[PDB]
């Protein structure tokens, strides 16, 4: 179930992942956005 | 100060309200995108390795192929 506590814990490890693949690669310097349900719900539990 | 303590305890609370207000209200979002750090290297000319091709003989002419 991606809208759990476990499920919105995964977007941080997302960006990370991606920050890190970019890294070394004609890719530096590309931004990255994220969206959905579960980042949607993230931002919710942080701002509640 | 019977009638100094009670407008200076509520301006006191006030002020810290304001400010517990103030430092919390700001923390939400603040983070909307990454952007990646890039290092480069020095693209530039110095000192080139040099590689040079000779064809010579008895002959004419001739047909070269080559790899660059």
């Amino acid at each position: 179930d991606p809208l759990t506590e476990e499920g919105t814990a995964r977007m941080d490890e997302l960006k990370v992942a991606a920050a890190d693949a970019i890294k070394g690669t004609p890719f530096e310097g590309a931004r990255i956005y994220l969206g959905g349900s579960a980042a949607t719900y993230n931002d919710m539990q942080i701002g509640a | 100060l019977g009638r100094i303590w009670l407008p200076v305890l509520i301006v006191v609370a006030v002020a810290a309200g304001a400010l517990i207000v103030m430092n919390v209200r700001t923390v939400f979002g603040s983070n909307p995108v990454v952007v990646t750090e890039k290092t480069s290297d020095n693209a530039e000319d110095f000192n080139p390795k040099v590689v040079t091709y000779e064809i010579f003989g008895s002959g004419s002419s001739a047909v070269i192929n080559y790899m660059d």
